[PDB]
């Protein structure tokens, strides 16, 4: 009984560790986004 | 003679890159600024260091740097026409006393033109 509840409890902990990597990637995206870009016309999707 | 005094201050205003700005008219204001160049090129920029947020208005020529586009100084709009610059004269030779006669073609003009300009509170 305690084994099934221990895996689900550690699942939220492992998600928080990977969430810090996602937040660090978003900071890299925000650093990669700087106001001076250019505008283009979409041809085909 | 005047060229010698201007060469002293010409170190910061020439060697450094400030003046080489690309002037273009701003279109959309998001408070991201969409500005179309003279070469028909659209881009996105934002405010500067000393640039005030209330100075940028819709449909105004805004100079930006050619390398990394950023707002630097605003400029008065409608810079294209060169014709109306010569239409304004200065100090006409004909004076107010050159018009002869006591008739009504004088007093009627000064009351609807000169009167509201000189005494708007009347």
């Amino acid at each position: 009984i305690r084994i099934f509840r221990s895996e689900l409890q550690r699942l939220s902990h492992e998600n928080n560790v990977m969430l810090e990597k996602i937040k660090d990637n978003k900071e890299k995206i925000k650093n990669n986004r700087q106001l001076p870009y250019l505008v283009a016309n979409v041809v085909e999707v | 003679a005047p060229s010698h005094l201007w060469d002293i201050m010409g170190d910061r205003q020439r060697l450094g890159e400030e003046h080489p700005l690309q002037v273009a008219r701003c279109t959309k204001i998001i408070k991201k600024y969409v500005i179309n160049l003279k070469q028909i090129a659209k881009f996105v920029v934002g405010l500067g260091e000393r640039v005030s947020p209330t100075d940028i208005e819709e449909g105004m020529r805004v100079g930006v740097d050619r390398s990394k586009y950023n707002i630097e100084l605003p400029l008065p709009p409608r810079i294209d026409p060169s014709v109306t610059m010569m239409t304004v004269e200065e100090k006409p030779d004909v004076t107010y006393s050159d018009v002869g006669g006591c008739k009504d073609q004088i007093e009627k003009l000064r009351e609807v033109v000169e009167l509201p300009l000189l005494s708007p509170e009347r």
